[PDB]
């Protein structure tokens, strides 16, 4: 008598609701009832006190279930599928904090940047190893984190009747990455204090000198673009600031090495880079 | 960790409930999510029809809970308030079209787009109750999107249209065309107040909740030299 | 037609009346919902999230902000001096604003359980020391001593070899849920302070810094519920969304 | 009477509202249903059924629109040469509007599923030659060269050999549906482009017109489907009918 | 043909509906078919009373959607928003008779057809909801035709009676009559706007969708020096 | 309780519709769940790729279920149900396009012409055999098409305003035929590029020189009028324009070869043409 | 009371519903039929006439 | 939609209807019921007191 | 970041004091005959 067609008809939770109509939508709300190696590369993960999984869920391959589009993916799975370095952002005593997209931090290194670029479509997850050594007698943390969907506010020209919106170098800044200029709000309004209930680690430089947060495939969509879509922001920043005595390693840094995980190319075309 | 790790702990047996903190019961409250006039004299809708872009991020109440997620699907129950500046209820009839994307939108208030042949429309009275329909998900995504981290289309991204950045062609359901149902111009100024309760919701990614004065509609930009604490203060942490 | 008679509540619109309204597409089929990562069912799944704790929420400044996440044990004079000092009421005005936990309770009016406060020692390796971190059942008011708060509920916190303590605020209340502690008659429903003292002192060798930082995680444990679902304090909107 | 309570959807006019009405004849037998041929029970049958796609929608002049419906293949140099470019869009404003898919695609706002393009070749018999049909995925810009365009989705054609090819259109998306792309923000929401390349060169004997022309046979898939049913913009009414 | 008869294909467990491109969810959607002017003054409908032929094909967005097809058999729901030209929502009562083929069609606003000892009428006022009835399938024929490729009769077809060409008399469902429901002239200019659902719809033989502009309701007449592209344009074929 | 008088109670598809009065209409809509010889005439299909059988359905006799008429029909079968060639007409480079009305074109031809003027009703679907015969060195298509209920249109005076309707030689112009004066609306506002959902064949000229559509009788009636009511209008198009270089034949017939099939005739009086 | 929805065919007079109304005359037990020859049920028995 | 019918009661506020009315916290559960002392169930306890 | 692209190994030396790298045999030909600097070349088993 009814169209199965709520928002939550494909979820596994019942729901006991009141309807008078054929949509199922139109009812009521209702209530209810360490070496890690991947490709040609290892990186170690001896002091982290464990290997964060981001929201619990290994990076699978998309599900056929779950995709759409009808072309056979490409699965490089060792050349993409592989830890990836990048510059090392030096922590300092003021330092604000900086920020990663993905994948657009490697839509432009390796084979993972031409599949990204040859590609229309993309999917994968990432293991993403956030690591800073530093001393014994070096103190500070780094709150690791990945903000999915990070989308970067401005100052609104400081007072707030501007209406600006991030350039390119500030929305997708590639490898080398952009600092917060207000780390506080993320550069985005929402508190940092908050930004632990999205995947992270923290970098506790008397406890542990690497973050190893394993994310998922995260996105609406199961594959999207990488070069204008980044499904996730990797958030490096100083809540506890860097502190030594002089005489120390003044130069602290912090060095981002990213594997994507079951990397997953759809729609191939000529080589985009945006 | 646990509280016998901590204390010495008495037996409580707890009967207290969680069904209130579910995504229903957090989000199937009726919010403002926009407010349309159709005034008499002035500039802003003038003409006794409005097309507004259906965008629930203009009300900061609803947007700041639909913000503490990235991601949201839900089926949303839509009640459109209308009346006068006054609060009147008047006795004037109105077409509540909503108007999807790449539908006609209503070029004025005797437009052929208010046929409405295959467009959803409420035709209600201001006398009529606040006429209350169920939109479903409707979108291409399999979750709206309150956060879109990139661009819809291709190209070089430069900042003539950098204000494509957050804006996800996933969330964007249309036009909610509102007008007075008539070839001659109404007799009342009217308030249309658009009220979504959403239902059947599931969401995904907890953000921070947006400690910031919003700003603008599509993007979360903040106040630069206005940035505000996340809470109240005081004079010394030894203190209160 | 069959006989009906309208009741009050007729026509009414009630916000959060759970109804059916009539569906604007007849047969639409939504998209088909993917597997998305990080599906929250329950509020509560975030408030058991430790969030950081702005205990330290003196600097206003704008250039100062990240210095509220963040507070300075330094090496003392070694008595059981005061560190830092925060009531234990998520839903207040205070420290607790800027947790999760705490924005959720602005979101709600009553809420019940043990409350989690993580404190991470982020000195050096080679800083050492014990801090007493007292949580004060409410009827006590901030203790004059570090032997006045002890005799609360309290944890001894090496931090030199624990980098990660948890003060379980337990959940201490005359009344089932506490409707959110005001500085007025809602005190009442305070759930006490917590108030962090140098239990041997912070304890350094040369060439590690004299000062370091604790950040404060707060959340709640499992038996953590809300109830009362309303309008939240916790961020007014100021400026109109243009 | 009985106890009702009137909801807000009470005494409005909602015209996808699928109610009971009161029938105006109260014993009507209506004439009885003969057997009609081409019962349509479903838009997508037509969405399946291959119409001409205006690829050449350049001349709108009313003595020349009859061109509009085929394109001319050429003798050329021998590069890759670009006969003919459309965007694989099928609601959009542009050559799929001459479509039943592209109008059915007026009347709803999302669909899915992979489309068919069925080139005929019109030529002579005498007439041979390759074509290189690109379907570009959406990333990639209008392809400067036949060899940029191979890269994407493409079919080899000798149309002196198989006078109707099909390319097929893959349904290739990020989203489970597309919301017909338009020239801004909804660009989103292309499928992309269609370019036709001279894969040799149209090859022609003495006494065979050195001209031919490609009819293309849009349609969809069986994997197709639309959602969201909505008015169309692909015609407008102007002058009011009498 | 296939897609892996044509590209490297990946199983998609495709769980795509087709309900809503059904003739129910593409037709059971209210359409304007008419709209009535009952004025004060003017020569419109002067006398408080008016006989609509009953035709669907006056509104251009309804008339596309069913020239679609060549024959349609749906009953119909029928919905009549009556209002003023200004939209308001006026004390008057209305009688809307349904008169069949045959039925004495009312000459005046105190007409003896208003009777409606059998014809159906709907008595409403425009303070009441939209007065809506479902009407069945009421054709001689086992469909409606909205293309009638010939003549209602025989003889010779000269042109002074060429307007019979097109016209099915199984389309000819008679005449929707409105009247202010009373001997004196109502105090209300107004507006009654007839809105028809479709319903159990059953449609055969699919046409090419009407490219040109509608003129005439009869027939299908076009602008023969106005003969848009049946879409929009442009410079070149191997340009955008 | 309820009379079963809904528009669907006839078809094959069931309906879960909610109704609250006793006729079945008053319901929502719910939702749901080569020689070819005839008569003494034969032709070629060697080179036509297959023939076309209009909406899947072959042109039967009335069930008697779906007639209405009690007057026993005549169905002379042999000398009525056989090829009828009309005139021809000269595909050019500047053709336009024609179409024939049916069955109109063959009221003045033969018995079935005599069957047609002598009865009131009339059913019958159609064999039509278009066929085009040029070399292999000349081009061109037509979308040979059975446009049911060809309704010609005006064009209004060019302008719109002027309320014209077609003259009787142009709504139903004979075995003759009438040229399209605007193809590309088919003289009815309608586009020809959408002709194919109609029942339609191709007469590439390179592929094939004959087109074989069959049409079933398409009526909301078992039967009509074959003076009055033409059921269908075949269309042949030129969408590729006729070329071949000068020394070729420049005369390209476009030959119409109609077979009435399973023809019925009810009403017999005396002998009517129009 | 119990959650309702005025459609829009509410307060309407349509001539040829054939509803319930409310009966006038509580415990109204009609006079008896008896037999009246020439019973129609049906107009076409006067057709076939 | 369902045929029915305003009786005279409608749109009356009797002040001891014992009525069902629209939930204004779609899924609070109250605080759980203690055992207190002295529960009257019935005003004739403090009557025979 | 040109040399990750090829066999890496990330080594905390504070942490781990003996990281081994093993050079993966990756070669065309099933033996290498001991690249010099000339045509032998071809037989380098690469950079580290
Ligand atoms: C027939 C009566 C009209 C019925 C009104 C139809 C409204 C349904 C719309 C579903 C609400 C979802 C909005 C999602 C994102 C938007 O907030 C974005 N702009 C945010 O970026
Ligand atoms: C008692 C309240 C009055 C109820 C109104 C009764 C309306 C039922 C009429 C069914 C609609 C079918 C119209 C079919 C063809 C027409 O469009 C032709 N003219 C096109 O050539």
């Amino acid at each position: 008598h009814e169209n199965s067609n709520s928002a939550t008809e494909g979820s596994t939770i019942n729901y006991t609701t009141i309807n008078y109509y054929k949509d199922s939508y139109a009812a009521t709300a209702g209530k209810q009832s360490a070496q890690l190696t991947i490709g040609n590369s290892t990186i170690t993960t001896q002091e982290a006190a464990n290997i964060i999984v981001g929201y619990g869920e290994w990076p699978s391959y998309c599900s056929d279930d779950d995709a759409t589009a009808v072309d056979k993916p490409t699965r490089p799975d060792v050349s993409v599928n592989r830890f990836y370095t990048l510059d090392t952002k030096l922590w300092e005593k003021s330092s604000k904090g900086w920020y990663w997209k993905f994948p657009d931090v490697l839509t432009e290194t390796g084979v993972f940047g031409q599949n990204a670029q040859f590609h229309y479509l993309y999917r994968s997850g990432f293991c993403i190893h956030v690591q800073c050594n530093a001393s014994k007698f070096h103190q500070g943390a780094l709150l690791v984190a990945i903000l999915p969907e990070y989308v970067i506010g401005t100052v609104a020209g400081g007072t707030g009747t501007e209406d600006s919106h991030p350039p390119y170098i500030q929305t997708q800044p590639g490898a080398d990455g952009f600092e917060l200029q207000h780390p506080y709000v993320l550069d985005a309004g929402i508190p940092i204090s908050q930004l632990t209930v999205c995947p992270h680690q923290w970098i506790n430089l008397r406890t542990n000198n690497c973050a190893t947060i394993i994310v998922p495939y995260m996105n609406t969509l199961p594959f999207d673009s990488a070069l204008n879509h980044c499904n996730f922001g990797l958030l490096v920043v100083p809540i506890s600031p860097l502190d030594f005595d002089q005489g120390a390693t003044p130069v602290i840094p912090i060095t981002i090495t990213l594997a994507p995980m079951c990397s997953e190319f759809a729609g191939l075309r000529q080589a985009v880079t945006q | 960790t646990s509280d016998e790790s901590m204390i010495e702990t008495r037996c409580v047996l707890n009967s207290h409930s969680t069904a209130e903190t579910t995504l229903d019961s957090f989000f199937s409250r009726a919010g403002l999510v926009g407010e349309i006039d159709l005034p008499l004299e002035g500039t802003t809708n003038p003409n006794g029809y409005a097309n507004w872009d259906i965008d629930i991020t203009g009300c900061a109440q609803m947007r700041r809970k639909v913000e503490l997620f990235t991601y949201m699907r839900f089926d949303a129950e839509f009640t459109f308030v209308a009346c006068t500046p006054t609060g009147q209820v008047v006795p004037q009839l109105l077409q509540y079209m909503f108007v999807p994307p790449g539908a006609p939108i209503p070029e004025s208030r005797e437009s052929l787009a208010w046929q409405t042949a295959t467009n959803p429309s409420v035709f209600v009275k201001l006398t009529d109750p606040p006429a209350q329909v169920s939109v479903p998900f409707m979108s291409p995504a399999s979750a709206y999107q309150w956060f879109y981290d990139g661009y819809p289309t291709f190209g070089e991204h430069k900042q003539e249209k950098d204000l494509e950045y957050g804006a996800c062609p996933n969330n964007m359901m249309g036009t909610f065309s509102v007008r007075t149902v008539g070839s001659s111009k109404s007799k009342y100024a009217l308030v249309v107040r658009i009220y979504m309760r959403m239902k059947h919701v599931r969401a995904w990614i907890p953000r921070p909740m947006r400690n910031q004065n919003y700003l603008f509609k599509a993007n979360p930009n903040y106040a630069g030299d206005s940035i505000k604490p996340t809470g109240t203060s005081r004079n010394a942490i030894t203190t209160l | 037609g069959f006989p009906t008679e309208l009741k009050p509540g007729t026509n009414q619109f009630l916000t959060t009346d759970d109804g059916v309204s009539a569906p604007i597409l007849p047969n639409f089929h939504p998209t088909p919902c993917i597997h998305i990562p990080g599906e929250v069912r329950n509020l509560l799944e975030l408030c058991q999230v430790e969030t950081i704790l702005e205990v330290n929420n003196v600097p206003t400044n704008a250039t100062s902000l990240m210095e509220r996440l963040r507070f300075p044990v330094s090496a003392q004079a070694g008595k059981g001096e005061l560190c830092a000092v925060f009531r234990a009421d998520p839903g207040r005005d205070g420290p607790w604003q800027s947790t999760m936990l705490g924005q959720l309770c602005g979101y709600y009016t009553q809420w019940s359980g043990s409350l989690e406060v993580t404190f991470m020692f982020t000195g050096s390796f080679m800083a050492t020391g014990k801090m007493l971190i007292a949580y004060t059942p409410p009827g006590g008011p901030l203790p004059k001593d570090r032997a006045t708060a002890m005799l609360g509920t309290h944890v001894i916190w090496d931090f030199g070899l624990q980098s990660s303590v948890t003060l379980v605020i337990p959940w201490i209340s005359n009344t089932h849920y506490r409707a959110h502690a005001r500085d007025g008659v809602f005190d009442y429903y305070t759930t006490g302070l917590v108030s962090i003292w140098y239990q041997t002192n912070y304890v350094v060798p040369i060439g590690a810094p004299n000062t370091a930082y604790i950040i404060a995680l707060a959340a709640a444990q499992k038996n953590f519920t809300m109830k009362l679902c309303k309008d939240t304090s916790h961020m007014l909107q100021t400026a109109s969304i243009q």
